[PDB]
């Protein structure tokens, strides 16, 4: 039959209503849009004044004026870019959707220099949010100055002004409801223009008017807010560390530079450049939960558009302060998040790759490194916990003590290379403190036979061992399991069987009256100058992995009551004790000493090896009889 | 305005995939290996295809040529009909080469953009750095005495870290407390006596105490109740040494 | 002097990954009831593995991680540390003759580098009786040569649902239990049951809250109807 | 002077990509578009339905329906509501910002029972995200079946359909583009339902196709949408039973709830809300980052937005509950409120009703003691972090005490039970229940009969350290310098003369045991134990100082710098320390003393819930002396 074709047409009243109130989470932003819109009507100019500079004679210097007025209410832009013509004014400001400089663009030869901002054309009527009536002074070459006013109705009027001549340029005159008058002060002004849009290409010099007239000052000041170039556009091999570092002061209030500084970008569908900074110090309030999580603040062709999203890079690399910028990026509407998050992603994949690169290379400046490792050393064992690709690379970046090491930590593979022919494996003994390790009972068989041995100090290290299983082909090995083979002569193993055979009266017995506590008693092989000591089971939890667990504030309590640890002792077969034992033991069984003194010193053993005695009250009390019989009471 | 292009791009370290049973990392390192895969895979299938299609045209030609030449020839165009039959079906087979070529070609559109094939990088650079005052501002941050006004108020600037700044505070409550008026000197020194305060607080952390500014002035919201606790005594305490070196000035001028 | 430090700092949680499962198979073995358990457990992870499109074709005890929860139960991670579809079932299959004990047959009988590969017919050895007699007939059907007669993952895994969390009564024997959505509120009744029945164990409450979730009454219904012809016995 | 006034005008081709593009973040919202358009269109032909019968003679029903054809990539929603007339179809879908339903609620009486959902008037468009060519089919009563027809491009065609009559209703068909077959499926459907648009009041039965070719489920009709919304039906006309099923339906869960709130606000704000307290913790609690927040905002019954922070402070994840509004400053995209202090509004009251509902379920104690043995943890988190509900949290809290054996009690059963002199309440933090119980520090008291309380978890010193005072009765934990109980003056005169007699013994085993400890002076609070070690007062306490030193992630400069003064406190009456003062006094620098001193101040630093630095010199001393005892 019949097909008749209409085209679509839009309600412009309620349309308008739309785009003033359902847009923009914020109300703050409208500053960000007349700036940059006005920044926009700069590079026009500029571009024009290249090929013919008589355009540029009506006025020389491009800078961008706010000037509020507390009196009357209005806030004022003043902008000395490329104006309006008259029917740009009712063409371009008059119809939604319509961007002038999307124009200007295209119908510019390819290759251009030039970037502009915008290209939605819908950010101008934002002004609204803020404002009943707006009117726009504009004048521009081959026209005279003429001004829109508008009440956002669905009317504006286009009249020729006969005002003081403003020259080239735009003047938006905003009058400001009576709600959100406080805009007008110069605090939260300085504040946002800080926030977005600070590295826009142009002085921003702000006209405050404060009266003393009693040496009068500060009738009007000029505060150039807009003051640090953005480096990031700047070629590398062009800036000194000095400027770098001028750089990390401004972006992030500091009072001495940076450490480090990468500094690289990517071309390709996705265009971005970066900048990536390591602070010589900590904050303080790392890993406080703080409401920032990430500090690197994404930009889009110079204007700030999101920051602390989660994504851009994972937690351990939370100190990283710096300033990624793209070209172009698929953008929501209000120009607040991106459309797709998915970039994000392959954003985090690059920095991530980058900023190990950088970090690896730090590795050099021995001094250097000493420091950054020192201050920032968790967050690398942190990254090995989480990280599961990097997790090799990031290895390196370790350094430890180590029995051989005095006062000075080495990384895992100067001990790859001090292995002795025959290691197979790397030693390492999680505790509390150096010394404590140092001297423990463990170690003294391998400080005997010379193998070298690592030790884990801190409370973060276990998240990371645990899955730090290898390293270079070759493994860990923790001293105090049950096994602990290490290489020996074929003598030495007979001699130790000859122990077993002379000792496995003594383990069943002991294992008899100190019951229900350890699973097995053996003769040891690691001991040299103690009489006994207690290692976990292979599979089991570690003494000190449980004593950490324990203390975690949120763990959950059915779990850590449910839980136990299974323990296993072992005796020094040389020792006099254990062999005075063995002797009162066979002559008599079931004495009362021996089994008070097995007690004894298996109490004091687990005291030694790390594991917390349930109940102090009984040794303190053991202790206590004997101090009595020494004293004679 | 368009966005078509984004839409579809595959990483293989995403943090939504993983499930409870399955090892977050041999999933990644399977993921990515399937991807590595399935692309080489794509691109050997375009370029066995893109030999394909060109020695089978190379064969249109060949056909072309040698039969122009018995064309020429007297009598032989049964061998005509032969070889035109072959090479017609030789060209559509050649026609089914372009078929899958452009299905090729579909398949780079449905490509999923991943992290190799959207960005090359172009350019990278590292560098290590191997380095090893305001008076009267100092009078109105000293005027305030609520250390939030002064707190932000030194923030303004990077001089404040300065030991010069703390010298100055030492200069300028020892010539107030003998500018007539006694009061004006203790409503900054009790940023004067806070300064050495947290000096030694943070020295208690053996941190810069400009990096404990912050740290202190806003430890709390509540903030010891603006600090009520201990400022004043401890400030006539200094006003006490503030006040000998303030006489001692007066009577230098 | 009265300085402040009651910062909350990010909760971690570690996880002891001590060995593979042969290992811990040959150190301990486990009741019938946990065994079952951590075969669904392998059964979820094969499933999910064969949605991501990813078939790693070789599953062997060695591959599959065990995490000891501290005094706990074991929990079970798929993993290649070690270096098409329904292989990964016939895999899965043979791991479980050995949970319960069994050496494995295949390692040693023939055909694993394929179960397309023909092992010799029957010659399977027959399952102790410890084993409740459903998964006996599921170990056996999944065993099976074709995989046309091989149950899916999500199939067996739906079987052990319902044979282990839901529960055990006529209706929900030879196929009473008419499909619903309503009866997937059912299933979760027939899983209210079983929840403190056998308690020693945490993980059963565990994977209670992470699968039962994502259930889906067609492939239920086809579990039911599979778990009902075999112990019909028909 | 002369002043031209124009009319603003819109690119309308510029516009519409701007919709289609830059405004919807995700692309499956489309699904709920069309489906809460439906709604609307289901609610005006009821309410027309209710003046007159006539109007629904057409049909009854009143359904939706989604045929996914993965045969001809058409997924097609129909629905049995008002129609639109040609003019309609023309101004309404045509004109980007044009809403019929804002014209049909605008003309409506003011007491109309009808809420409709969507006003702004660019939503139909949303289609496009996934569809090449949208066409519509719809006929309404007063015109006959018509048929728009539109490509997102310029135009749109409107033509007379001569198919099959649909009745009354509406019929929008989609044709998806290629790369988004992936919506044809049930499975993602299904999902998406759930998460957007679960409780829209009609029937939506979603048309499968399958071939059990024996044959079956052809088209099979799974009626997604079935739980009622409740939070809508009066309180108090509820019963428990049901209030439990809505449950199970929102979380999943094989058990109904614990409690359960329900409240409504009619104010400038009007929003109703569920809560619900679940009988067992959700074993990721605390462990998972992202899950902040289990309550989903919903308004006018389409789920808007979960999981922001600033609905519940964060010691409140348990809480699993729904709040829905009628009206609320939405952005664009609905997806997001544009004043973000509503939330803050919200999130207030919401705290004020739950902390009643617990302080109510104080009552049922069996309950209470369900509850708190489960998420106990969550209430000191909140002493810990909530500065206003400080107080009225603090009532929640139950210990165990001396007094109280396998029965926590409150902090109040403890004020009633004070002695008229306390003037404190006594607490010993530890790490055990029976360590704390048998400690050193209490035996003075429980001998003197007063009640003390056993906080024996990690977390309780984040909790205790804040929690200064109650009912103007303070807390002083046993572990501090200054314990200084009630007692009578001949008992204070008599510790002065103890003093007298030891003054000189602490002199000198300061002097041999230096720079360990900063003091030493005659206890008060032992009757059985030679002597024990207390930290200063300011300093941090010892478990305390543990447990932080355990943390897995803490700053280790401030951890060493901020620590406890120790100091020893010693028993006058023991034997031990008797026998000591007579052979100190007999002769000086002996070196049985020494060593004496050093033996039983480590045994005392262990048993004072310390950890020696070194245990390997201690062991070796108990060694010494056991081969000294066996005679070796
Ligand atoms: N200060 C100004 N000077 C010159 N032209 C301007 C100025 N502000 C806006 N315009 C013109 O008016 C148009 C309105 O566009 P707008 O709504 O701001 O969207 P966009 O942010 O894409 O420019 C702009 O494209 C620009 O051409
Ligand atoms: N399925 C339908 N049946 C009847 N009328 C409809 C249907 N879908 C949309 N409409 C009408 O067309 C108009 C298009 O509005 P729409 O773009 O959906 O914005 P809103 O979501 O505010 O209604 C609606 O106002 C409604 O009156």
């Amino acid at each position: 039959e019949e097909v008749e074709t209409f085209a679509f047409q839009a309600e412009i009243a309620q349309l308008m209503s739309l785009i003033i109130n359902t847009f923009y989470s914020n109300k703050e932003i409208f500053l960000r849009e007349l700036i940059s819109n006005s920044s926009d009507a700069l590079d026009k100019i500029r571009y024009e004044s290249l090929t013919d500079p008589s355009k540029l004679d009506s006025g020389k210097e491009l800078h961008i004026n706010l000037i509020p007025n507390k009196q009357d209410r209005t806030l004022t832009i003043v902008d000395t870019g490329i104006g309006m013509t008259k029917a740009d004014l009712i063409n371009n400001l008059g119809t939604i959707a319509k961007s002038g400089t999307k124009a200007f663009m295209e119908a510019l030869q390819a290759g251009a220099d030039i970037s502009m901002i915008g290209q939605f054309g819908v950010g101008f009527y934002s002004a609204y949010l803020v404002a009943e009536k707006v009117t726009v002074i504009t004048k521009h070459n081959d026209d005279e100055q003429y001004a829109w006013e508008s009440s956002a109705g669905g009317s504006f009027t286009v009249r020729t002004d006969t005002g003081e001549p403003m020259g080239r340029g735009t003047k938006v005159i905003l009058h400001l409801k009576e709600d959100q008058t406080e805009y007008l002060e110069e605090r939260r002004i300085k504040e946002i223009v800080k926030k977005h849009s600070q590295f826009i290409g142009y002085p921003i010099t702000l006209f405050v008017e404060k009266e003393r007239d009693k040496i009068k000052e500060k009738y009007i000041d000029q505060e150039e807010l807009n003051k640090t170039k953005p480096i990031w556009t700047r070629n590398p091999d062009d800036i000194t560390n000095e400027e770098y570092g001028e750089f990390y002061k401004s972006l992030t209030n500091d009072w001495e530079d940076h450490l480090a500084v990468k500094h690289f970008s990517v071309e390709g569908q996705l265009e971005f450049r970066a900048l990536l900074f390591v602070p010589r110090r900590a904050p303080f309030d790392l890993f406080e939960n703080r409401k920032k999580k990430n500090n690197i603040k994404l930009y889009v062709r110079r204007v700030f558009i999101m920051d602390n999203c989660e994504e851009l890079i994972p937690e351990y690399l939370n100190f990283i302060r710096g300033v990624v910028d793209s070209e172009d990026l698929p953008l929501n509407i209000s120009r607040e998040m991106l459309q797709q998050s998915k970039i994000l992603k392959v954003i985090r994949k690059n920095l991530v790759k980058k900023c190990l690169e950088l970090f690896t290379e730090l590795a050099e400046d021995k001094e250097n490194y000493k420091k950054f490792y020192e201050q920032f050393s968790k967050n690398i064992k942190l990254g090995i916990h989480e990280d599961s690709q990097n997790r090799k690379k990031l290895s390196e970046l370790l350094r430890y003590y180590t029995s051989a090491s005095g006062d000075e930590m080495v990384s895992l593979k100067d001990y790859c290379t001090r292995m002795k022919e025959n290691q197979k494996h790397i030693y390492y003994i999680t505790g509390e403190t150096k010394d404590q390790v140092a001297n423990s009972a463990f170690v003294e068989r391998l400080r005997k036979h010379g193998l070298e041995v690592i030790y884990m100090i801190e409370p973060i290290d276990e998240y990371c061992v645990q899955q730090l299983k290898e390293f270079e082909g070759k493994t860990l090995v923790s001293v105090t399991k049950e096994g602990l083979e290490l290489p020996e002569d074929e003598e030495e193993k007979k001699k130790q069987e000859e122990k077993k055979t002379k000792f496995e009266n003594l383990c069943k017995i002991m294992k008899d009256i100190l019951e229900k506590k350890v699973e097995k008693v053996v003769v040891s092989n690691r001991l040299v100058t103690s009489p006994c000591c207690i290692v976990t089971s292979t599979y089991g939890w570690t003494a000190n992995m449980e004593r950490i667990m324990k203390a975690q504030a949120l763990r959950d309590n059915s779990t850590m009551g449910y839980m136990a640890a299974k323990k296993h002792l072992e005796i020094n077969p040389d020792h006099s004790i254990i062999e005075t034992l063995r002797q009162k033991a066979e002559a008599d069984k079931n004495d009362k000493s021996v089994k008070d003194l097995v007690i004894l010193l298996y109490e004091t053993a687990l005291l030694s090896s790390g594991f917390s005695l349930e109940d102090p009250q009984t040794h303190a009390n053991r202790i206590y009889r004997m101090i009595k019989l020494g004293l004679g009471i | 305005v368009d966005y078509s292009v984004w839409d579809h791009i595959e990483v293989s370290d995403d943090e939504d995939e993983t499930h409870p049973n399955i090892d977050t990392a041999s999933l990644f390192r399977w993921r990515h290996q399937a991807r590595v895969e399935r692309m080489e895979q794509f691109q050997k299938e375009k370029e066995e295809l893109d030999r394909g299609c060109r020695e089978c045209k190379r064969k249109v030609a060949e056909c072309q040529r040698k039969l122009k030449e018995l064309e020429v020839a007297e009598g032989g165009k049964a061998e005509l009909e032969r070889l035109q039959a072959e090479a017609q079906q030789l060209r559509k087979e050649e026609r089914s080469w372009e078929q899958k070529l452009e299905e090729m070609r579909k398949k780079e559109k449905s490509m999923p953009w991943n992290v190799d094939t959207l960005s090359k990088d172009g350019f990278s650079k590292s560098m290590v750095n191997t380095k090893p005052k305001y008076e009267k501002q100092i009078k109105h941050f000293g005027m305030l005495r609520r250390w939030d006004d002064s707190q932000k108020y030194l923030s303004d600037n990077v001089h404040l870290v300065c030991e010069e700044t703390a010298n100055y505070l030492v200069i300028w409550c020892i010539d107030l407390e003998v500018e007539e008026k006694c009061a004006l000197m203790e409503q900054v020194a009790h940023q004067t006596i806070v300064m050495q305060f947290i000096l030694e607080l943070a020295k208690s952390l053996k941190v810069d105490p400009r990096a404990c500014f912050r740290q202190f002035f806003t430890k709390i919201k509540t903030a010891d109740r603006q600090y009520m606790e201990g400022f004043n005594d401890e400030l006539e305490a200094f006003k006490e040494r503030v006040r000998g070196r303030a006489k001692l000035r007066i009577e230098k001028a | 002097p009265e300085g402040l430090g009651h910062g909350r700092t990010l909760f971690l949680v570690m996880k002891n990954y001590p060995c593979t499962l042969r290992q811990y198979l040959c150190v301990n073995t486990p009741s019938p009831r946990l065994a079952a358990m951590m075969l669904l457990q392998l059964l979820e992870g094969v499933d999910h593995l064969v949605q991501q499109g990813i078939a790693h074709r070789d599953l062997k005890s060695d591959n599959i991680l065990v995490e000891l929860d501290p005094d706990g139960c074991p929990w079970l991670v798929i993993a290649d540390f070690g270096c098409y579809s329904k292989a990964d079932a016939w895999a899965v299959g043979a791991i479980a003759y050995e949970i319960f004990g069994l050496v494995n047959p295949f390692y040693g009988q023939g055909k694993a580098h394929l179960e397309s590969r023909s092992y010799q017919e029957a010659q399977l050895p027959a399952l102790p009786e410890s084993v409740p007699p459903d998964v006996r007939q599921l170990v056996r059907a999944l065993l099976q040569r074709e995989a046309s007669k091989r149950p899916s993952a999500r199939v067996a895994a739906n079987v052990l649902h319902l044979s282990l969390w839901g529960e055990h009564i006529l209706a929900l024997k030879n196929l009473k239990l008419d499909k619903m959505v309503g009866w997937l509120l059912q299933q979760s009744a027939a899983t209210l049951l079983a929840n403190r029945l056998t308690e020693k164990c945490c993980v059963e409450t565990k994977m209670k809250m992470l699968f039962l979730a994502n259930l889906e009454c067609e492939t239920l219904c086809q579990a039911a109807l599979l778990l009902c012809s075999w112990r019909a016995a028909l």
